[PDB]
């Protein structure tokens, strides 16, 4: 179980971590998070009380290193940043933790939620969508563009998902017109897993921090990668096995987790009607159309 | 985006621009089988592809071989109307291939779309304008070419006849509108109007009568009449 520290909390901060969330008064005794899991991503985020405008966070892997919050009065931001000095950071910890002045990753027992949501998310493969390599985590928040975006604009701080374009000549072979473009299954298959993403656990992985960065920051671009990344699979006709049982898990444990006011922003309609009742794979997806049939009918 | 009564003149102006019409292209009688049961037969059709400023129609004859062991035929013949005209495309020469293609119905948009992805500057446009192209088969010489064929074939025609030597392609226009539109509106009536008197012919090389422009007023004129008169029977008013 890792920690990560607080130098202060200057302003008055809604702090998330996963999916919990606490609130932070204005100069209040607060030194960090203790007992946070090893094994699985982390995302330590932010709201300031005085601009909700601009939630922002880090993505952090526990086992790269040392990360501590520190605010920035000039930049007027809680910044991440890694401490080399292991013998330092430790008795910094104890110090803090002797205090009992650090909150606790509030993690049942029984709850694999946090898991579900992460399943194939690496840090290796978010560095490469976030890129910023002097640092081992990685900043996003709600106002980032996606290289998509910016082609239809500061490169640096762009979300360099992989593009996605149904009406492109990477998507449609020539002489394959309609074929294609009814049945995505060469564009899945072969140019998407087979050519960029190797296998299905990284296209999932990016399917799943895309979510995750459209619920956390509200950032659009991110939900339109997520929506995307779905249509492409329940558009093909041929899809291993594995993939969709898979796919269906992933997305029950989503909507599972979903805030329910925030459904109207985060859910595409045409996606997910045409996804479970007119796709391919509208049979292929039973836990996904029973919890969004219970949850969000209205939607549908 | 749309064409619209708005943009209206566009049609007429100096950059190259084609209507498609596929309604004509999957072509079918229905009718009982043996055991009682409906079945249908298709028959000829045709793409309708006209550039509206000079007149100029490529008319691609579809066979009924093209459909022959082809399920959901409706669906196929939007893409075969957009890998035809994506053909006729690339066979132009680059100054004669159109800036923009103008489809008249919006089903159209992304088979025509992806077909013509290798021609990123050509626009793909929808019309807000219910033109009446799908009365171009009441035209007998058109209708008697696509019956006819056996097998695919492209016929190149001058929907204006010589008309662009007195009158603009605006007024050109405005003219074929109003006569499809009497054509699809009332058939046996439209071609009464327009062949009821012996002395005007129709030339081997056209398609319409040789009109003097006082007859073509008269004709035109008797066109809205019609037009009106079916409009009242229809809504009886
Ligand atoms: C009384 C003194 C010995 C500190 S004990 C309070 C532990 C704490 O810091 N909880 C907390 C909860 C939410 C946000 N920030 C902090």
């Amino acid at each position: 179980m890792n920690t990560v520290p607080f130098t202060s909390a200057p302003i008055e901060v809604t702090i998330g971590i996963d999916q919990y969330s606490f609130n932070v008064k204005e100069n209040q005794p607060f030194h960090g998070i203790k007992d946070i899991p090893i094994g699985h991503v982390h995302v330590i985020h932010f709201q300031h009380a005085d601009n909700s405008s601009m939630r922002y966070g880090y993505w952090f892997d526990c086992r790269m290193g040392n990360f501590y919050i520190q605010y920035d009065p000039k930049d007027g931001l809680y910044k991440m940043m890694e401490e080399r000095d292991g013998a330092k950071f430790e008795n910094i910890v104890h110090n803090f933790k002797e205090r009992q002045m650090m909150v606790s990753y509030p993690k049942i027992d029984e709850d694999d939620t946090w898991y579900n949501l992460t399943e194939f998310v690496q840090m290796d493969k978010i560095r490469k969508i976030v890129r910023k390599d002097e640092n081992q985590f990685s900043y996003v928040d709600s106002s980032m563009t996606t290289v998509q975006e910016n082609e239809l604009s500061d490169p640096a701080h762009s979300l360099n998902y992989t593009v996605i374009n149904f009406k492109s000549r990477e998507a449609i072979r020539p002489g394959h017109e309609m074929e294609d473009f009814l049945d995505k299954s060469y564009y899945l298959n072969t140019v998407m897993l087979q050519g960029i993403f190797k296998n299905s656990s990284n296209y999932f992985g990016e399917l799943q921090f895309a979510f995750l960065n459209a619920m956390f920051f509200g950032n659009y671009g991110s939900s339109l990668q997520w929506h995307a990344m779905i249509e492409l699979i329940c558009s093909s006709a041929t899809v291993p096995k594995h993939m969709l049982d898979k796919l269906d898990e992933i997305l029950y444990y989503q909507i599972k987790t979903l805030p329910e006011q925030y459904s109207d922003i985060l859910l595409n309609e045409r996606v997910w009607n045409i996804c479970l009742y007119s796709s391919f794979q509208k049979n292929s997806l039973h836990n996904t159309e029973k919890i969004m049939e219970n949850k969000y009918p209205e939607l549908l | 985006g749309a064409m619209n009564s708005s943009n209206y003149a566009e049609l007429f102006n100096n950059d190259i621009k084609l209507f498609v019409d596929d309604t004509n292209v999957y072509r079918v009688t229905v009718h009982k089988t043996f055991e009682g049961n409906v079945a249908t037969k298709a028959i000829n059709g045709c793409i309708f592809t006209l550039n509206p400023k000079t007149g100029h129609l490529f008319l691609k004859i579809i066979h009924t071989s093209v459909w022959a062991g082809q399920k959901r035929l409706s669906q196929l013949a939007k893409w075969k109307t957009a890998e035809e005209v994506s053909a006729l495309v690339r066979s132009l020469p680059k100054e004669e291939q159109p800036k923009q293609i103008i489809v008249t119905r919006k089903a159209m948009l992304d088979p025509l779309e992806v077909h013509m992805l290798d021609f990123p500057n050509i626009a793909i446009r929808p019309t807000e304008l219910r033109l009446p192209f799908s009365a171009a088969m009441s035209i007998d010489k058109l209708s008697d070419v696509v019956m006819k064929a056996t097998e695919p074939q492209m016929v190149l025609f001058n929907i204006y006849d010589d008309w662009l030597d007195r009158i603009s392609s605006y007024t050109a226009f405005s003219r074929l509108t109003l006569l499809l539109r009497a054509l699809k509106t009332n058939e046996e009536s439209a071609k009464m109007i327009l062949l009821s008197d012996p002395t005007i012919t129709i030339k081997s090389y056209h398609l319409w009568p040789s009109f003097t422009d006082e007859q073509w007023i008269t004709i035109e004129s008797q066109m809205r009449d019609l037009i009106l008169t079916e409009y009242g029977r229809k809504y009886n008013v």
